[PDB]
């Protein structure tokens, strides 16, 4: 089904694509896998810890 | 020997943005001048962002004002959104005077006629009753980069200064079947500005700054 | 709003108490930042009173890990509600939906060693945009003992100091709403008797905004001008 | 683990990939190479080693 | 004032034999270092104006994968040696050069016949080595001006790859600088190697050239 929602986008099956390097501008090889996660900020500051 | 590109053409696609086409080019100079062009297109473009604000009734941004339901610290986040253009000035005082139900938009401000708010639907916030009014100085200014409030009356409410008018560059080079010529590449730049940059002053801005730091040692 | 969920964010956000949710549905009458009123349904209302509901939002308040809590509108202006819809979103919650963090473009690779061991990077553009700002809210207290050699006054007259340093109080010397106070700046002027200055300070490396002053004064002890 | 999986990923070969077999007059010529993308990375060729 | 940058300076330039350099710029804009370092090494070590060896025949060896008798070296290194042999040409494109000896002992690059306006920069560069006195070495070497690295594999006669561009290896890495007050600035390092041809300021002197005549028509 993951794999059907990315098809009914004009997203790749395999959820990997083609990235370039953001210095060079070179193609890295090897596919990466990109996407979206739901990252959090946990409580554990560094000017709080510092 | 090598052939010198030049800007042969401006597809405006849309008021934000658009796509540039340089043409010819030798092998290996497309990617080159490509990744050149889009790292100083992201990083050093002149902008005008907001810099402060100045509500009447409103001391500090965690506060609320009757009347509107947009806290004041999403008010201050929606004009930080907010796009514009100044032209003959570097900092400019914008004057926002609104009553009555209904959107505070972007299109509510003192035309300042040197002035141009390029997106007038930008929606600021919502006034929710008729006896409601909002009055409120803001200080467009330009500048470069990015320069939170961290880094530079009890009435005045700072906002983070991003003075980027790109917000996504990309290119791609082709082959460029011209001049009786094969083996010759095409660099398309398709950029995404906010609309207060014209794709052709980018790109020349662009090159400019490649040829100001190429002085160091020629 | 995670984009990938699991159905159980809006009974989380629900059922803990932190969202405002209409008690008798009914039409939105009016919406401000602080206050939601709704006109309830002529079918719901008791006979007898009328007969509508007043939602007091809890703006800007500390909670007890100095976060912040505030209640945002998630309703329009004349907007029909029913019973039991969520009218102003608390934090984390958007919509009646629970939502911690932030769904951001995430890429699996190694970068140069800056994700190294466990390590995250992050662009540029996350900070720009704000979303993993959060509000801080602290509470910092100074209080007048009754002790030997004579009481504690809370006046804005402190040796040691210039009137630059003092410029930021009131008459009273308590600070304004407002005043943008950085570490080492005078909150609440206080001095002890033999005088020597022992004025509640902000602690070095702490920022922000004076958003409210509570004063709190025994009985028969005659309140300055501030409180 | 980041070093080693770049120390592999470097030190590999392939049946065939771009350059198989040419000959090389150095390390250099094979960064040379290898930067300018006329040949993968792990690709067997014959190098002069000294 | 949202104009001009922080244009750098050539603070550092060490260096080792003719052959080397390390050239420091500071203090570059934040990020800068990057793209300056990658489309100078990019325009050094791809498109550089530069003459190398193309392609040799011998007088009696038809395939790369034969044999001489008498020579110590075989085809493939030959090819080799002929790879690096560095070489200036006037302005004439290309040149075919011819190199008979006999004899026990090294064949060095000056044993090349001298007559003609080809300047070699290596005369102690060994071409190849024989054991005999009865069998002598004969090849011709063409040589030719070319836009940086041509492999032999991009189509009685033995092609050689063709190095024109004089940098053998560059690289740059962008380190931290600092200013009175400002930070998070660049301090880009080139470190240049050539074949001997030309200077390595003089390589990053006509990078700089070629990348600001791409930019004449815009700025």
């Amino acid at each position: 089904e993951i794999k059907e929602l990315l098809k009914l986008g004009d997203l790749p099956t395999s959820g990997q694509i083609r990235l370039y390097d953001g210095r060079t501008g070179e193609q890295f090889e090897r596919p990466v896998t990109v996407g979206y996660m739901y990252m959090l900020k946990l409580n554990h500051l560094v000017d709080d810890k510092m | 020997e090598f052939l010198k590109p030049r800007l042969v053409d401006i597809e405006q696609v849309s008021s934000t943005h658009a796509k540039v086409t340089l043409e010819p080019l030798e092998r290996g100079f497309g990617h080159t001048l490509g990744n050149a062009l889009r790292r100083i297109l992201l990083s050093s473009m002149p902008g005008c962002a907001v810099t402060e604000v100045e509500i009447d009734g409103v001391l500090h941004e965690y506060s609320t004002k009757e009347g509107v339901q947009e806290d004041i610290l999403e008010i201050l986040l929606n004009l930080k959104g907010l796009a514009v253009r100044v032209q003959g000035k570097d900092e400019v005082i914008l004057t926002l005077n609104k009553s009555g139900i209904g959107p505070v938009t972007a299109a509510d401000i003192t035309h300042d006629g040197d002035v141009e708010i390029v997106k007038p639907q930008h929606v600021i916030c919502h006034l929710t009753d008729e006896n409601a009014s909002i009055s409120m100085r803001i200080k467009v200014q330009r500048g470069r980069g990015y320069v939170p409030a961290s880094t530079r009356p009890i009435g005045r409410l700072l906002v983070d200064a991003c003075y980027s008018p790109v917000e996504r560059i990309a290119y791609n080079v082709e082959a460029a079947r011209v001049e009786q010529r094969t083996d010759l590449d095409k660099l398309v730049i398709e950029m995404e500005t906010n609309g207060t940059i014209d794709p052709e002053e980018a790109i020349r801005r662009a090159a400019t700054i490649l040829a100001e730091q190429l002085e160091a040692f020629v | 709003k995670p984009l990938v969920g699991t159905g159980m964010e809006r009974a989380v956000a629900v059922d803990s108490g932190v969202t405002a949710v209409a008690k008798r549905g009914g039409v939105v009458q009016y919406v401000d930042a602080s206050r939601i009123v709704i006109k309830v349904n002529e079918d719901e209302m008791y006979p007898g009173e009328a007969g509508i509901d007043i939602y007091n939002l809890t703006k800007y308040t500390r909670s007890n890990q100095n976060t912040c809590i505030n209640q945002m509108p998630c309703v329009s202006l004349g907007e029909p509600v029913e019973r039991g819809d969520v009218l102003a979103d608390g934090p984390s919650t958007d919509l009646g939906e629970l939502a911690l963090g932030q769904n951001m473009r995430v890429a699996f690779m190694p970068w140069n060693g800056y994700n190294f061991e466990d390590s995250i990077l992050v662009s540029e553009r996350v900070v720009q945009e704000d979303r993993f700002t959060t509000i801080h809210i602290q509470e910092l207290a100074c209080v007048s003992r009754d002790t030997k050699l004579g009481p504690e006054e809370i006046t804005a007259d402190i040796p040691n100091v210039g009137e630059a340093a003092l410029s930021k109080l009131d008459e009273s010397g308590i600070v304004y709403i407002g005043a943008e106070v950085t570490g080492g700046d005078i909150l609440v002027g206080k001095v002890t008797p033999k005088v020597k200055d022992s004025s509640l300070r902000v602690p070095n490396g702490v920022s922000g905004t004076v958003i409210d002053v509570q004063v709190f004064t025994r009985d028969g002890v005659e309140k300055d001008k501030r409180a | 683990q980041d070093v080693v999986l770049g120390l592999y990923y470097m030190t590999r070969d392939c049946v065939n990939a771009k350059g198989e077999g040419m000959v090389l007059t150095g390390p250099k010529e094979a960064e040379r190479l290898y930067r300018s993308g006329l040949a993968s990375l792990h690709a067997r060729v014959k190098v002069r080693i000294t």
